[PDB]
RNA sequence: GAGCUGUAAGCAAGCUUUGAUCCGGAGAUUUCCGAAUGGGGAAACCCACCACUCGUAAUGGAGUGGUAUCCAUAUCUGAAUUCAUAGGAUAUGAGAAGGCAGACCCGGGGAACUGAAACAUCUAAGUACCCGGAGGAAGAGAAAGCAAAUGCGAUUCCCUGAGUAGCGGCGAGCGAAACGGGAUCAGCCCAAACCAAGAGGCUUGCCUCUUGGGGUUGUAGGACACUCUGUACGGAGUUACAAAGGAACGAGGUAGAUGAAGAGGUCUGGAAAGGCCCGCCAUAGGAGGUAACAGCCCUGUAGUCAAAACUUCGUUCUCUCCUGAGUGGAUCCUGAGUACGGCGGAACACGUGAAAUUCCGUCGGAAUCCGGGAGGACCAUCUCCCAAGGCUAAAUACUCCCUAGUGACCGAUAGUGAACCAGUACCGUGAGGGAAAGGUGAAAAGCACCCCGGAAGGGGAGUGAAAGAGAUCCUGAAACCGUGUGC
RNA sequence: AUGAGUAGCGAAAGAGGGGUGAGAAUCCCCUCCACCGAAUGCCUAAGGUUUCCUGAGGAAGGCUCGUCCGCUCAGGGUUAGUCGGGACCUAAGCCGAGGCCGAAAGGCGUAGGCGAUGGACAACAGGUUGAUAUUCCUGUACCACCUCCUCACCAUUUGAGC
RNA sequence: AGCGAGGUGAGAGGUGCCCGUACCGCAAACCGACACAGGUAGGCGAGGAGAGAAUCCUAAGGUGAUCGAGAGAACUCUCGU
């Protein structure tokens, strides 16, 4: 994924997807807790997914500075 | 290890030896692999759920892969093991020839 | 507790009495609180007496 | 900060099923946060007005598993009344 | 280069040759407390201000960043007081704080027990301990020396000298140095006269205040006057000798790769690494593991190779900076409240003794080259040397740590207190004290099923070489506990 | 091991019937009786830190038993503008910029600030579950603050108002 | 004093954070090594007789107390004659 988000743009289009995967992740965590739930790997998936997502933003700040 | 999943390897040692076989699983953090129709032990099993009958359950355990060898692919015969490159990755390679695997 | 210029303490030592009987004392200093300027800003320092002979100000 | 990571996770209890009938609901919560985060999370996530909140918050329970003998991890729950001419959630 | 989502069995869900897991380098994130630093604070909590942003009809609420003290620098103010100063305000600072490895060292403070067969001098001991500073080493260090010969030439450390000389209620005890032999080597700056420039003060041509050059020494040297000389030809360098950097190359470390030779046969055995008979490799017979003792089974070893990136050293180059020889003997300079002395103390092996030497405190107090200091009181001669200013690597000490490897070192009451979730449990208000406790089996193959029983626990069966191996699981003694029985 | 199945089993009225259960003096229910009653009752601190409630269990602990619990497992349970405390005040005491002393360490101490056991400060009366409740629910209120708004009044430099 | 071009008052509408809140609390949960005849601040504190929170018996309300039954001897203790 790494080349695909460093494709992508640092602000509005990362951004906007970091949010709708905490949107999924939080649903996630509701099912979990209610039990509707089957898929657990996408939960550690979503997670390691908004760290990248983030990380690669910050190494963009950097490199402006 | 010198060995992988999915060979037709030879025995050693052990009660099973003289004897060859393919590998189901390896197990290199205890250096053991099982073998098709090898160290077929019995289990004994309660009838709990996901064949909740139990009984005696007859299964292949693992064994040393020290006390196993593979084959040359040529003579079918007792071989041991050397690396060797060709078109970049490296590749099992059986003394008593240059032959692969 | 010094001369700010030498820098004279109160040092430590001895005290032998007749038969020579030892006990801990200090010799300390002959230092005198004085008006006089460090940089600027006359200080009201102390300052000891063999530093003060021979022509320092005051 | 987003109010995702504000809310933790719901408590499905009888007295929270007991409560959904009297349209409260329940969650639990990040230690930190407080009364008007979270109303305002809820707020902006359901898109759900609120009549007020009551908010909580509970120890650890000390455990044992063999000699081990930790503690349980602290909670912050929260119960928030909506306001009839509201909307109900899943 | 194929299993992997740890201990940890496991079901679930899932990922991986489009190359995961794993290993290594460099980075990113890095809640709260803590030097803790916005303020406060009973540790990990609370309460704020300033800007910006989110959000609110508005407050209310949230997020990001900053906001301590001290020090230095710069600027603006610059009171009583007129200048002016204190003090205040602001901006910059990878400043410094605090920690440590319970070790090494430098210093400031500095015990007692004890020994002396008591005991005060003395010892123990400048130890322990406390405190402050450090560095990877520190400290010392280029002669105001050792000494007493056709003299040696910085310090440090080692062997000797030597338990000598000597000190000492001449008691108990303490205890050198030099010579010599060795490890390592290294030498250099400054102040000062003097000159050039600048500034203020006018001490009105004197002044120190600054910058630069100059010069650094003892059979004296330097300044000053003369000649000679050189300005990068060459030379020295960031370890001192001035400081700051960059490249290239070589080697090495931080992950790794390769890597010879037998399932040789046969006998036991549950299983061969073992026995017997045979072969082979070796720059590899080091180790560990594998169902029992393995050079030829596995990982490996010897040997040979390897690094994108970060690092250590070395070489070269760039880069920087560079002057030094002699003769003169008018005058000038060569470290001032020090050098010494008296009085008190201390360190010197050396306890005030005849007490040199060094240092501290007070008081006094000098010459300054026709000069001065030491040579164990002191004087003269002679010899050696120029203090009061500084820098300087190596040889030396130690190891929390890391890697690799050794032991006529321990083998679970031993050895680290600690082979196991230990500085734990536990004790104590607290500092602090401080344990116990290893072993199934090669492998869970860990006891399906039948009976007794509420269970636990048994008896069978079955697995296994072994169940008398069954979860305190190798052996399993003795004390102790019982059953039966010959006399 | 002995002592020795010995001492002790920690003040105090229990009895019976039913029930549960493998199993009951000891657990549950009922009925009588008895004890406390300026206390053995209700509240509530400090302190403890899940002991609370429910359902399973009875290996250990319970000075016996145990079907039981302040024991073991699971789960659950503690809702505040007004209560108590912080965003308010200060005493004693403590810290303490600068500063004063002092071998070092540190001690003292101003400004300033912490600091309740006191001061000030807006909500009560009824229900409510197995466990919370002047916190939840129902009624009725109060305090502080804000203006997208409505109204009344006053005044823009003697200019009302704070 | 100072700030002062928009304020004052009333109404309507609206906002109102953090910690604690269970349970024991003359007790088997606290301090006493114990489910220990001890200690544990404070508020409420009934009725008859009664001066009275004494004392006796009782309310509200709470307990029947973590080994028993059975004989009823010497001896010990606490008691009564």
């Amino acid at each position: 994924m790494k080349a695909n988000e460093i494709r992508d743009l640092t602000t509005a289009e990362i951004e906007q997807k970091v949010k709708s995967l905490k949107e999924e992740l939080f649903n996630l965590r509701f099912q979990l807790a209610t039990g509707q739930l089957e898929n657990t790997a996408r939960i550690r998936e979503v997670r390691k997914a908004i760290a990248r997502m983030k990380t690669v933003i910050r190494e963009r700040e950097i490199a402006a500075n | 290890m010198h060995v992988k999943k999915g060979d037709k390897v030879m025995v050693i040692s052990g009660k099973d030896k003289g004897k060859q076989g393919t590998i189901l699983a390896a197990f290199p953090k205890k250096d053991r692999v099982l073998v098709e129709g090898v160290n077929m032990v019995k289990k004994h099993s309660k009838p709990t759920q996901a064949n909740p009958q139990g009984g005696i359950s007859n299964q292949e355990a693992p064994i040393h892969v020290s006390n196993v060898m593979p084959l040359d692919p040529k003579t079918g015969e007792v071989t041991r093991v050397g690396y060797k490159v060709e078109d970049g990755k490296k590749v099992r390679v059986a003394k008593k020839s240059g032959q692969v695997l | 507790r010094k001369c700010v210029i030498t820098g004279k303490k109160t040092t430590a030592g001895n005290n032998r009495s007749h038969a020579m009987n030892a006990s801990k004392r200090t010799w300390g200093a002959n230092l005198q609180k004085v008006r006089i300027l460090v940089n600027g800003k006359p200080k009201k320092v102390y300052v000891s007496a063999r530093a003060l002979k021979s022509g320092k100000v005051e | 900060k987003d109010p995702r990571d504000v809310l933790k996770r719901p408590v499905i209890t009888e007295r929270s099923a007991d409560l959904m009938t009297e349209k409260k609901y329940t969650f639990e919560v990040d230690v930190r946060a407080n009364k008007t985060e979270v109303k305002d999370a809820v707020e902006s996530i359901f898109g759900v007005k609120v009549d007020k909140v009551n908010i909580m918050n509970y120890k650890g329970k000390s455990k044992r598993v063999g000699r081990y003998t930790g503690m349980t991890s602290r909670r912050r729950k929260a119960i928030v009344k909506l306001t009839a001419d509201s909307k109900e959630i899943e």
